[PDB]
């Protein structure tokens, strides 16, 4: 017989169009209510294995969408079953993504929506770090926008919470998070008490890739990462990071010696704005604790300058 | 939305259990069993009690949704602290949940063999359970932890150590033993603790310097007539409980 089931509707209330969740990667639908024609998002729960039940990481995942409810981060509509049985995560369905966008050569960005793509993502990830969540995969492709040209920080698949680490008990955090290239340095010399600063690493990779329509770093394996990042923001010494040191993989991986900071340089041919120049440059910056912060990004001239942020029509 | 765990008399009346030829008094038990085993397996599995909390919640409101007839308590509280464990940041391994649950619920009877088709189908049944618990629970696992509640009240009343330690008490055994967290938010179950403590420990806490009662520094919707009677409850439940009010109790 059957379980009543008040507060888990069954998938089947959605009707199926077509995969969307690309890299071969979620199993992602983009799909249709049955009754109303809202298109909505499926990102069914993997269970490739599983041997220990409903699996952990989707738990966690599940936590944080319910927790971060703002108009730059993706939205969680509801949880579905099947009736060996499914689970389908709901969201709002987002017509384009960031990636789609910049690898189109069919699309260009004024200065200014650029701008407003920019703030939009700063934006939320001042709401995420506020509620102590890192989002450790940032990366265009996790970057969507509405029609009516909202961006929403997305796939918090990877997303964990983040704690004051106080008591003289540093974090242990897993270290192998957030895409090769869009990875700081941070994680490469296997830090594990990292924090908010992750991310905007990340974000600044992304206000790069506004103009160079690509990647800016494509790195094979982490080490060819690291010297790729020192070959465009000097090289990595307790000069300019203090305590550098003291990471075991520092001196012990061979790190190219003799490097000095080329970015805004090696950059202006692409963005010509001179402000945007220097965030991304403040953005960038090598040692963590120096490295800026949602906030003072925000209040950054960039965003202060004409021609002011404009809406986004242009897609 | 935030009133939908949230029940009146007349609901936990009519809980799905009632709809099955089950008496009031019988499935308020049937709770305290379940929270009780969930405390004991808790212990022995090493877990905090804030995750065993978070289970006794998962439980309670569990049942007002399933009927203790289709699922006896003894087979969701294993897959409730299951997932608590997990939720909580402490998971426990299936195997070593379904050990201990064992244990505690056959103290002679072997551990069946691993290899067994026997043991393997109660592994299946727990993940099993697990699943139509998140279902029942619409997903929703995020529970307000409500020690830190009783924490901040006992802080805001300078109460002594012995105040705070019989105030977590009460906090705790209400959980165990009454429906109050599917009735009143955890800020105001907190009062009621340490309202009742108060009258135990025969400490008197001081009016303010206005004329206002310490509980309005916490839950606008506190009235006093309200914490007499729920402490009033709550009391009646522990004096029934064996052995329960001598650990508070003054013996000097
Ligand atoms: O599983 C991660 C990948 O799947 C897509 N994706 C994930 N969550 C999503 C939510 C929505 Cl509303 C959309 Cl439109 C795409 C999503 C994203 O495009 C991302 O690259």
């Amino acid at each position: 017989d059957s379980v009543e089931c008040p507060f888990c509707d069954e998938v089947s209330k959605y009707e199926k169009l077509a995969k969307i969740g690309q890299g071969t990667f979620g199993e992602v639908f983009k799909a249709r209510h049955r009754k109303t024609g809202q298109k909505v998002a499926l990102k069914k729960v993997l269970m490739e294995n599983e041997k220990e039940g409903f699996p952990i990481t989707a738990l966690r995942e599940i936590k944080i969408l319910q927790l971060l409810k703002h108009e730059n981060v993706v939205n969680l509509i509801e949880i579905c079953r099947t009736k060996k049985g499914s689970i389908y995560l709901v969201f709002d369905f987002c017509e384009h993504d960031l990636a789609g966008l910049l690898s189109n050569v069919l699309v260009k960005f004024t200065l200014s929506e650029i701008k407003r793509v920019m703030q939009m993502l700063l934006n939320g990830l001042y709401y995420i770090h506020r509620n102590k969540i890192l989002h450790r995969d940032m990366k265009a492709a996790n970057v969507l926008i509405t029609r009516d040209g909202v961006l929403k920080l997305a796939d918090f698949g990877l997303a964990r919470a983040f704690s004051l680490a106080k008591n003289s008990q540093p974090n242990r955090y897993t270290n192998r998070v957030v895409t090769l290239w869009y990875r700081p340095p941070e994680l490469l010399l296997g830090e594990r008490d990292y924090g908010p600063p992750i991310d905007l690493w990340g974000a600044g990779c992304i206000m790069a890739e506004m103009w160079t329509r690509s990647p800016i770093m494509q790195g094979n394996t982490e080490q060819h990462q690291l010297a790729l990042i020192s070959q465009l923001c000097g090289s990595i010494t307790p000069e300019v990071w203090p305590n550098v040191d003291n990471y075991e993989l520092y001196e012990k991986l061979e790190l190219v010696k003799g490097q000095k900071r080329k970015v805004k340089d090696r950059l202006k041919a692409y963005v010509r704005d001179p402000y945007a120049l220097d965030l991304i440059d403040k953005l960038l910056v090598l040692d963590p604790a120096q490295r800026i912060d949602s906030d003072d990004a925000l209040n950054h001239d960039f965003f202060w300058s004409d021609p002011m942020p404009s809406d986004l029509k242009g897609m | 939305n935030n009133k939908r765990w949230y029940f009146t008399r007349e609901q936990l009346e009519n809980s799905p259990s009632r709809r099955f030829g089950v008496d009031p008094d019988k499935e308020l038990s049937y709770r305290q069993q379940a929270a009780n085993l969930l405390q004991d397996m808790g212990q022995r599995l090493n877990v905090s009690q804030l995750t065993i909390n978070t289970a006794i919640v998962y439980m309670h409101r569990f049942y007002m949704i399933q009927s203790f007839t289709r699922f006896p308590g003894n087979s969701v509280a294993p897959a409730a602290l299951f997932l608590a464990a997990k939720v909580e940041g402490q998971p426990k391994k299936l195997e070593h949940v379904i050990k201990v649950a064992h244990t505690c619920l056959h103290p002679q009877e072997s551990l069946p063999d691993t290899r067994s088709e026997a043991y393997l189908q109660q592994v299946q049944d727990l993940v099993i359970l697990e699943s139509i618990i998140l279902q029942t629970l619409g997903f929703e696992l995020t529970i307000d932890h409500p020690h830190t509640h009783v924490v901040k009240c006992t802080q805001l009343v300078r109460a002594s150590k012995d105040l705070a330690q019989t105030s977590y008490f009460m906090a705790t055994n209400s959980l165990h033993l009454t429906t109050f967290s599917l009735q009143y938010t955890p800020p105001v179950v907190a009062c009621v603790c340490i309202h009742l403590a108060c009258k135990w420990s025969n400490w008197e806490i001081p009016v303010s310097t206005d004329g206002k009662h310490w509980w309005e520094y916490v839950d606008a919707t506190v009235t006093l007539e309200l914490l007499d009677e729920l402490t009033h409850e709550l009391l009646q439940i522990l004096e029934k409980t064996p052995n329960r009010l001598k650990r508070i109790w003054n013996w000097r």
